[PDB]
Formats: C-alpha cells, structure tokens, sequence
C-alpha cells in the first residue's frame, strides 16, 4: 500500500545522492527511453565516454530508479505518500520535488504499458452478419429454409483468429434478448453497490 | 407500480402462453412442468413430451410456445435468491388476468420444493468459464551426476498437471521458479481474504 | 512383441499403371509418357499405409538398373 | 499347396454361389458376407485368408483375361460341382469387376474425389448494405486423401462459375474425343 | 551382410537396402525406407520387367 | 549424433513422503532424415545395468571381422 | 583410462597453429567464450565477427573454427572436473603450448569459473520448462443462471517453454478459495520435502 | 549449492538399493568376466 | 473434498452391513488405487449391493481412498501410529478392523506406488543387430561394422490423449558414437560402484 522500500533495493539508490539533479533528470530521461525504446547497455559505453563514468553503477542507478517509478505508478498511490517514502533516502528536497514531479508525469503512459503483462484471453474484435435463403439443392430444386451467417473476428495474445457461423431467425432472437440481459444488470442496485463503494 | 423480475417488459414468450394454457387441464400442465424442470439439470426428455404431444392431441406449434414460456419464466425466477423474491410479490405479479389460480402452487411448489436446492447446486455450476484443476502429482530429483557436471548436486522437481477439458501438462520446474510460484499463491490468498472482508464491510451501510 | 527382421518398413504389395498426359489447362499438347507406382507397407505397429509417386522413363530404366545391380551384389555375398 | 481355392472344399456345394457372389458385391463396393452365416465351415483368422484368396484370384483372372481352357485347368482339383459355379461366376459378372478394377487404378494417386453435393441460395442483405440480391453457389467436396476423407467447401457467384464451366467443358472437349 | 542379433549368434541371410527421396513440387521431401531379401528382390525386378514389356508391346 | 545423461536419486514422490528409487535419463540427438529429432528415455538400475552389459555385448561382436 | 587429456593428431596440430599467434588477440575471444560456452546453438562469434577474425588471422575458416572447438572442448572438461588453475598451468604447457596461452588460460579460468559451473548446474535436460508465472484477481457478481453474487475468484497463467519446438505455450487455470489452499497446502508439502537436503 | 551434509545425507538414502545392485554386478561377473572364453 | 474430520469418520460409522471380509478387501483394494475405470465398479457394487444412492458410495470412496493414500504416505508400519488418527467415540470394532486390514496389505501399496511415479517415457525392452556394409551405390565394396539397436518406449496415456501410445524406434550407429557411449556408461558405472564402497 506505501512503498517501504527494501534495503538491498535502497543500496542501489546511493548513487543518485551523491549526484547532482542535472544529471538526475537525464537519468530519469534515461529510465522512461528505457520503458520506451527499450534498453541497451550500449548506452552504458556512451555514458562512460561522454562522462567517463562507470558503466556498472550507472546501470544500477537507472535500473533502481526505473524500478521505483514502475511500482509508484503501479499503484497510483497519492503524492504525499510518495513524499513520504522517499523522506528516508536522504535526498535534497528539490531532487525529491524533481522526483515526484517526473512520477506524476509519467503515470498513464506507463499503466498503459504494464497491461499488456496480465494473462491473454481470447477478445471481441469484429462481427459481420449475412443473410441468406436456401432455395434449392442436389436433391430438392424448390425450397425455403432462411438462415442468418456470422463471422465471428476474436484476438489472442495479438493474432487474429475467425469463426464462421449460422443460426436461424427465433435463436437470434434469444441471443439478442439474452445479451440484453447481460448488459441490465450493471444499472441495478447490487453492481451499483460493488462499483461504487470500492472506489 | 412495480417492475417484475422477469423484465420492464414482458417477453412475447410468456406473455403468448398466458392466453395458450387459459383452457388446458392441470394435469397435463403438471407434467409438462416436470418435464421441463427434468431439463434443467441437462437429462435429454424429448420423447416423453412427443409421446405427451401424441397423446393429447397438441399441435407442435402450440406446444413449443407453452414449453419455451415456462422454461424462461422458471429461468428467470430462479435466478434470484428467496431472499430477493418472497411468495407474496411473487404470486401478486402471477395476478390472475390470463392466470389460473390452481396452477400457481405448482409452480411455488417447485421454485420453493425440495427441489431447489439441486437447482441451485447445477445453476452454480453454470458459473465458469476457464478450466479448473483435476489432480496435481509430482516428484523431487536429486541430481548427482550429469554429461556436462561429474557432480552437480542440484534439487530439481518434476510437475505434471490435468485439467477439466482433457489437458495434460508436464513439465520441470527449478527451485527458484518454485518459490516464485509459492509466494505468488500467498499473496493471491492474501488479497481473497482482503477482497472476502471488504464484501461485508463495503456493502453493508 | 521383438523381432529383428522387421526394423523399419517392409512392403506387402506392389501396383504400378502406365500412362501418358495428354493435355493441360497451360498446354493443350503436353503428351509425354510416364509411369506411377503404389506402395502399401507396413510398421512394426500391424497397420498398412499407402505410398504413391510418380515417374518418368528414364528415371524408371534407373530403377532397374540400380534394382539390378543390387540383384547380381546381394547374390554374390 | 496348389491353387488359393483349396481352401474353399470345405463348403458343400449348396452354399458356394451365396459366398462367391456376395464376395464380389463386396468387391464392387456392397456389403461383404458375415462370419455369423457360415461359421461352422471355417474358423475367422483363416476364413480371413479364404476371403482375401478368392477376392485376389477373381481379380487377377478378370484383369488378365485368361482363355477358358487356362481358368478350367487351374480348378481341375477342387469339387466336381464348385469348378461349374466359378466358371460360371466368372461368365456372369466381369463386366463388374472389370469396371472395379479400373475405378481402382485411379485410387493410384494423393488424393481421389468420392462425392459431392451442391446448394444454391440468395443473399438479401448484409451489414454492408440492404439491397444485395446476389446468388451464390455452395460446393461441398468430399476427397479422400492418404487414408481419411476431407470434407471441403467453396462458394461461388455468377462469374466464376461460368469461368469454371469454361474450363472443365475445354477439358471435356479432350475427355470425349479421347474414348 | 547380417552377422548376429540379441538372441541369434549366427547368420548370413543379406539384406538391401533402399531409401526414396519422394515430395510434391514446391514442398519438402520426404523420405521413404525399405527391407528385402533375395524372394522379395526377385519379385520386384519380375514386375519391373513386366513394366518393361508391357512398354516395349504397346508401341505397335 | 549426439547424446547426453543424467544420474540422479529420488527423495520424495505425491503418494509417497520418503523413498530413495534411483534413476537415469537420456538424451538422444537422432538425425531423423534432414531433421533432427530428440529421444528422451528413462531407465531404471537394473534396466541401465543390463544395457551396459548388451552394449558391452555389442561392442564384442562388432570387432569380429576386423 | 587415466588421461585428462586426450592427445591426438588434431591436438598437435592444434598447438602448431596455436602456439604462433601472439598474446595480442587471444585473451578477448576467450573470455568471450566463457560467458556464452553455456550454449550450443552457435558461438559468440556472427558471421561478420568471425569474418574479421579470420581476415586479421588471414587463414581459411577450418583452422580457426577448429582451434575454437579446442578451446571450447578444453574448457568443458575443466568445467566438467571443476579443476583449480594450478592443474591447467600443470597440464596444458605438458602438451607443447607456448607459455602466453596458458596465461591467457588460467587468468580466465580464475575469473568466471564459478560462474560458468553455476550456470551449468541449473541446466535442464527435459524438454519442457515452467519459465514465468502471472495472475489476475477477479470478483464474479452474477451469471445466466444466478444473480446478486460476491464470491471472489483467481486465474493463474504458466509460462511453459517447450524447448522442443523452440517455441512457448500458455496455460490458462481457474480458482476459487478452497481449491487455491489445497493448491497452497500442495505446495506447502513439496516445500517440506526440499527442506531435508539442508 | 547442495551442502557437503546433503552429500553425505543423499547416502541415508540410495544405500539400499545401491548396496546390492552392486553387490550383484560383481557377481554378475560370473556370466560377464569370469568366464567368456569356454 | 473434506480432510480429516468428523464428516467422514461419522460417514464411516456405516462399514459393518458387510458379512464378508472380501467386499471389504475389494474395497480396500480398487479405493487405493482411484481412477475414472477403477471408481464406476466400487459405484456399480456399492449401489447393486448395498442399495443406496451415489452419494453414500462417493463420500465413502473419498474417506476410504483418502485414509489408504495418508497410510501409504505416511508409512505408518505400527498399528499404535494408526490408532492416533481416530476419535474415541468412532467405533473401536471397525477402528481395529480397519488397522489389522491395513498392515497385513501395505507393502502392496508401497510398491506398485513407485511404479506409478511421473517420468519421462520409460524402457521396457530392446534388441540389437548387427550388421555389415559389404556394398552401396557410391562404392562397389567394403567390409565395414554397424549397429542397429532398437528399443520400446511406454508413454503415460494421459501426456498424449486418449492412446495408449507405444513407440518402436531405431538408431544406426558406428565404432566412434557406440565408444563414446560405452566410455560414459563406463565412468557412471565406477562413480556408482566409488560411491557404494565410499
């Protein structure tokens, strides 16, 4: 509920401290490239030679610090909570306000990337209905037998997968009044409850 | 000036059978009733009702129609909890225009008989959607030599899981995998009792 | 349910046609000769599959020959 | 230990024509006769063997299309009676196992068509638009492949059902003057 | 040239041999082994040369 | 082409709490044609005993002739 | 019976070719290969990698490849006997390997030995591996059949690697409480077998 | 990594199985070694 | 579905209506070894025989099956270590019947568990023959020594569907691949005969 931050974790935080904000925000620059674009130690040979820093404790500080902001923002937690948490590192008040403000900014962005990381499960993604009467067969030449064509369009873990389908007029029906149901029941008291006293 | 719970409006179904049942017996309605609720625990009964068909001179057409009336009245009526729905509200919305009064406590009977509790035990079944666990079987290894390690010592564990639909998984899984798995199930259970003490607390003001 | 006789396949029958293609949907005077073959054998499971290719002359006077030759070496030792 | 039908002396004479000709009605593609009817004259791992001799050495002499005398002499040692019913199974019904053994030779290939059925329907409106009105032709397609049957379908409108018919009629064209 | 097995500890019987390099065009080989003896043998190279002269007959 | 092995002991099993029951896996790279396929086997002491003593068998006979 | 090393005509000439080349280009190859001598897939060398290798070596593919199999052969079998530098400094100069090999040999050896026999120690032989694990928690309200629900329910998902196929499966599973505890109390039981082997 | 006790607590185990599958290879011997050459 | 508590202790308060002991042993002996073929003959007997519904014969198997599989587990070779799991008021007549019933049989139950344990496919048989390349298309002649070991392989029914799923394979092999393995079975065989005399 509040990051009470580990202690081996909090190690790794040292090397900010004793860093200027300047290049603190570059870093935190770095951890959202990182979230982004992805990551690459490369980067590590072009911080050592452009600053001759090292390359190992460089990675541990944007490492540690990318980790922080993804469980700030995996929990929305308020702000004063945040200010409260990292009162332990030791940190200057303004790198702290530099913290805090580039967590706020990068909340939605990084929540956005998070769920993709829960279980696939097969998704709606399009429906085409056809209609079409049977009027005559290898075996009959005058008949009426109506009948309604679905193609059913469902996604799992990003592919694209098709179902063909048939049903009649009265089954439809059910369907529909079924469905009707199925979307009835979030405008009643019980989900009304649920929905609202959690949040 | 209530609303009844099988809908705002009411489904051309039931409402088409209130005129079709005005003129037949109790009996008959009794044991279409029972053939009905014989269906809903999944039991294939299509030829006694043909027979009954054959028997009372029932046109198909009507007979669908009373059959598909009764079974989403009872549907929807057993949706709910006793609780949600007392006797009283219950036979009030029955109200007689286009009712008999000797049929309701047939109908009370098996909404409110012996029963309902198997209908509950099936209609809980009806709530999933994802396979659940059959067995679970398994067996430690204590590696103590290997082609590419004259001696490795490492503890390793073998897993082998079946599943409702017929699937059956196996496969290794090292220690650390093992207490990854481990914590995550702690937790689950931690937040379901969180979860199982919120219900209480948040819905009850 | 062992025996070292049957390792792998062993055919049971052996059918063969003689045709030739005589037109095409990309050539109405294809016309060349060939010859197909069918092959059913059997696992050391008991069942019976089928097998069936096709062949041209040269390659089926290649068969012979090499079917030949494997004729005159097995019988020599 | 002489021709395949030595197995066939225990049978009596009565019954012969019965096994032989709803053998080859088997072979043909009806049924085949059952163990239940002539149990008592063979026992079933070796009527199995009898089975497959007859319906081989039927094959073979209808393939072939050996003279009288060369089918008489192979039958001089079995039943005084039996050689006149196989002779005269023989004389009876090749036509059928002829036309048997040629549907076989096209069972030489990967894959072979064994039935089809067709429906014909209208398509009145889709989410697209409401007034459609667009026949379309239904094939079912059944073809055997390997050793299973696999079901197939294709749906068709006006153009190229008639491009279809174009090429299996230039494909007729050869068919019928090749005969 | 067969020597011996598990059980066997003497035989001379041979054997050939033959693997068929099969595959429709446009799509990976498969591949197709077989066994034989001196009977079997025979009996193939006797239905290949009865190809042989059905081949040869059927030019006039 | 290839092979590989691992000898291990059992200590525990879902039915039974202690039990030391030893065992061998094998690890066999044979090129099925163009592919290559994996045999995963599974030997008990005196299954893998008696293959010593067959391969051991083999190896005899094999140097026969030459 | 009683040979570390096998000697044979490859080997001496893999030390003709070997002992030739200077100190300058053998050590970082060789710790490369340390880290990734865990895999048989392909080496740590890509084909422009060795490319420039080779032209900097200026001799055909074989003799390098082949003084890289050595190497790599070597370094599984003192892997394999978990030995201590002093034994390669013993044993390698034995068979006729200039002094700077040896060198570059034991320093490495010193350096990520540990490592490489710890990676090989979680190395699995079947063809099936539990490689991630996720979870969802869901709270199930009402359903066709029922109505006015608060029974909380889980899915956990398995990442199952199918190292056969070189391709990953995913297993979809389901809970309610008392199936999670038996799941837990399971769980609990294998844990308790692990803890006699302390 | 595995203590040097479970090296020697993995012997509390294997020992009944190993004592005498042991013991009767060497006597196994007499089929195998003993005498191969009659 | 339950543990061990007083629902199926009460529930096994019904085991006496027997007059013969060898329903009882039948019971113990296909309740032991549940399964989808082994459970419809104890629900067959139990509802022909002693005319009651399923239920009674469900909960029944479970309590039974249950106790066989914690005795087996447990390894409980003393009748006292049995007389721990019971109340006092539960019938002591059937409570020493059920312990005398359980010794006499356990050593059946401990063994036919360790050959139920998962694995990966398992060896049941093999044959090998060798043979001689005397010739071959690309060359005329030669007198060369090759192998053909062949082997039996059982896979759980279960890992591949509703097939009991027996497979023959075959493996041709040389001097140098059949050396290398002797060489390596060799050495796992003196680790194996070192740790025995250690």
């Amino acid at each position: 509920m509040l990051l009470e931050l580990s202690e081996e974790h909090k190690e790794h935080l040292a090397f900010l401290p004793q860093v200027d904000s300047a290049v603190v925000a570059e870093f935190g620059r770095i951890a959202v490239e990182f979230l982004r674009r992805g990551a690459n130690p490369k980067i590590y040979e072009g911080a050592a030679r452009k600053l001759n820093v090292s390359s190992d404790t460089v990675q541990h500080g944007v490492e540690g610090l990318t980790y922080l902001l993804t469980e700030s923002s995996k929990l929305m937690i308020s702000e004063l909570d945040f200010q409260d948490s990292v009162f332990v590192l030791g940190f200057s008040e303004e790198l702290n306000k530099l913290l805090l403000q580039l967590y706020l900014d990068n909340r939605k962005e990084i929540r956005t990337i998070l769920s993709e990381l829960a279980p696939s499960l097969p998704s709606y993604h399009n429906l085409e209905w056809r209609l079409d009467v049977q009027l005559a067969s290898r075996s009959l030449r005058q008949q009426i037998k109506p009948a309604v064509t679905i193609k059913l369009h469902l996604n799992q873990n990003g592919d694209h997968n098709t179902k063909v389908l048939q049903t009649d007029p009265a089954t439809l029906l059910h369907l529909v009044q079924q469905l009707e149901q199925a979307l009835e029941e979030m405008k009643t008291n019980h989900c009304r409850r649920v929905v609202r006293n959690i949040k | 000036g209530r609303v009844s719970f099988l809908g705002a409006q009411l489904p051309p179904e039931v409402a088409a059978m209130a005129r079709l049942l005005g003129d037949l017996d109790r009996s008959t309605f009794r044991k279409l009733l029972k053939f009905v609720v014989s269906s809903l625990q999944g039991e294939d009964c299509r030829e006694a009702v043909q027979r009954l068909g054959v028997s009372a001179n029932l046109p198909e057409e009507q007979l669908g129609a009373l059959l598909a009336g009764m079974h989403t009245l009872l549907q929807q009526a057993l949706r709910l909890p006793p609780t949600s729905l007392k006797p009283d509200t219950f036979r009030d919305q029955l109200q007689e225009l286009c009712i008999p009064q000797d049929l309701v406590g047939d109908l009370a009977s098996v909404v409110f008989g012996s029963q309902r509790p198997l209908l509950d035990s099936v209609a809980q079944q009806q709530g999933a959607w994802l396979p659940h666990v059959a067995d679970f079987r398994w067996r430690v290894d204590v590696a103590i030599s290997t082609s590419a390690l004259a001696r490795s010592l490492q503890p390793s564990v073998l897993m082998q899981l079946k599943l409702s639909d017929g699937s059956a998984y196996r496969f290794e899984v090292p220690t650390a995998k093992f207490q990854e798995l481990r914590y995550s199930v702690a937790l689950v259970l931690k937040e379901m009792a969180d979860l199982e003490k919120r219900c209480e607390r948040r819905l009850q003001d | 349910l062992d025996a070292k006789s049957d390792v792998t396949n062993q055919l049971v029958d052996f059918q063969w046609k003689l045709g030739m293609a005589v037109s095409s949907d990309t050539c109405r005077s294809l016309k060349y000769p060939y010859v197909a073959v069918m092959l059913k054998v059997a696992d050391h499971s008991g069942q019976v599959k089928t097998k069936c290719f096709e062949m041209t002359i040269p390659q089926f006077q290649n068969f012979y020959r090499q079917f030949k030759e494997i004729a005159a070496v097995i019988e020599t030792v | 230990e002489g021709t395949p039908l030595w197995r066939l002396q225990k049978l009596p004479a009565e019954l012969g024509p019965q096994l032989l000709h709803k053998i080859i009605d088997g072979i043909c593609g009806r049924a085949y006769p059952v163990y239940q009817d002539y149990h008592t004259v063979w026992e079933s791992e070796e009527w199995m063997h009898v089975l497959e001799d007859i319906a081989k050495f039927f094959k073979a002499i209808v393939g072939k299309n050996l003279p009288d005398e060369e089918i008489f002499q192979q039958l001089n040692q079995l039943n005084s009676l039996h050689q006149e019913t196989i002779m005269k199974c023989v004389k009876s019904r090749k036509d059928e196992i002829k036309q048997a053994l040629s549907r076989e030779i096209v069972a030489i290939s990967s894959a072979q068509l064994q039935d089809f059925d067709w429906q014909v329907k209208l398509a009145l409106s889709s989410d697209k638009i409401a007034a459609l009105r667009m026949p379309l032709l239904s094939l079912h397609l059944d073809v055997k492949e390997n050793g299973e049957v696999k079901p197939y379908s294709i749906e068709m409108s006006r153009e190229e059902l008639q491009n279809l018919i174009q090429s299996l009629e230039a494909a007729n064209k050869v068919v019928l003057q090749l005969k | 040239g067969k020597s011996q097995s598990r059980h066997s500890a003497q035989i001379h019987t041979p054997v050939a041999i033959i693997e068929l390099e099969l595959g429709k065009y446009g799509q990976e080989s498969e591949f197709l082994c077989l066994e034989f003896d001196e009977v079997k043998v025979n009996q193939i190279l006797k239905t290949l040369s009865e190809v042989e002269e059905s081949i040869s007959t059927l030019i006039s | 082409i290839d092979m590989e092995w691992k000898f291990g002991v059992t200590s525990g099993s879902s039915e039974l709490e202690k039990v030391g029951s030893i065992f061998l896996q094998l690890k066999l790279v044979v090129k099925k044609g163009n592919q290559t396929e994996n045999v995963y086997i599974e030997l008990t002491l005196p299954q893998f005993y008696s293959f010593l003593h067959e391969m051991e068998r083999v190896r005899t006979s094999m140097e026969c002739f030459c | 019976a009683a040979l570390i090393l096998r000697e044979s005509p490859s080997m001496k000439k893999a030390v003709s070719l070997i002992n030739a080349i200077d100190t300058g280009r053998f050590p970082r190859l060789l710790t490369r290969i340390l880290q990734k001598l865990h895999l048989k897939a392909e080496s740590s060398f890509s084909e422009e990698e060795e490319e420039k290798l080779q032209a900097a070596f200026s001799l055909e593919k074989q003799d390098l490849h082949l003084v890289l199999e050595t190497i790599s052969f070597i370094l599984e079998q003192a892997v394999y006997h978990n030995v201590k530098p002093a034994a390669l400094q013993q044993q390698l100069e034995n068979i006729h390997l200039r002094q700077d090999k040896a060198e570059a040999f034991v320093n490495t050896w010193s350096s990520m030995g540990q490592e490489t026999v710890e990676k090989f120690r979680q190395r699995i032989l079947a063809p099936c591996k539990l490689e991630t694990v996720g979870w969802q928690l869901n709270l199930q309200m009402a359903h066709s059949a029922q109505a006015k629900l608060k029974s909380p329910q889980a899915v956990l998902q398995l990442g199952v690697n199918n190292e056969d196929s070189k391709s990953l499966e995913k297993v979809l599973v389901e809970f309610s409480h008392k199936e999670l505890f038996d799941f837990y109390n399971k769980l609990e039981t294998i844990q308790a077998q692990l803890d006699s082997l302390t | 990594r595995l203590t040097a006790s479970s090296v020697g607590q993995i012997v509390g185990l294997c020992s009944a199985e190993i004592k005498q599958i042991v013991s009767e290879y060497a006597e196994k011997q007499s089929e195998l070694s003993a005498e191969e050459s009659p | 579905m339950a543990a061990l508590t007083a629902e199926h202790f009460a529930a096994l308060q019904s085991l006496l209506k027997a007059s013969s002991k060898d329903v009882v042993r039948q019971l113990c002996q296909e309740s032991f070894s549940s399964s989808a073929l082994g459970l419809k003959k104890l629900l067959d007997v139990t509802c022909s025989s002693l005319s009651v519904t399923q239920e009674e014969a469900e909960e029944l198997l479970q309590a039974l099956h249950r106790l066989t599989r914690l005795v087996a587990f447990r390894d409980l070779s003393s009748a006292e270590a049995i007389l721990a799991l019971f109340p006092e008021n539960f019938h002591q007549n059937l409570k020493n019947l059920l312990t005398k019933i359980i010794l006499e049989h356990v050593s059946t139950w401990r063994t036919e568990a360790q050959a139920n344990q998962i694995s990966l496919p398992r060896l049941v048989d093999l044959d090998w023959r060798v043979d001689i390349k005397t010739s071959s298309d690309s060359i005329s002649r030669m007198a060369v020594p090759t192998c053909l070991l062949q082997m039996k392989i059982q896979e759980d029914p279960s890992l591949c569907g509703d097939k009991p799923s027996i497979s023959a394979v075959t493996v041709e092999l040389s001097k140098e691949t059949l050396d290398t393995m002797l060489d390596g079975l060799g050495r796992i065989r003196d680790q194996l005969s070192a740790v025995a005399s250690k």
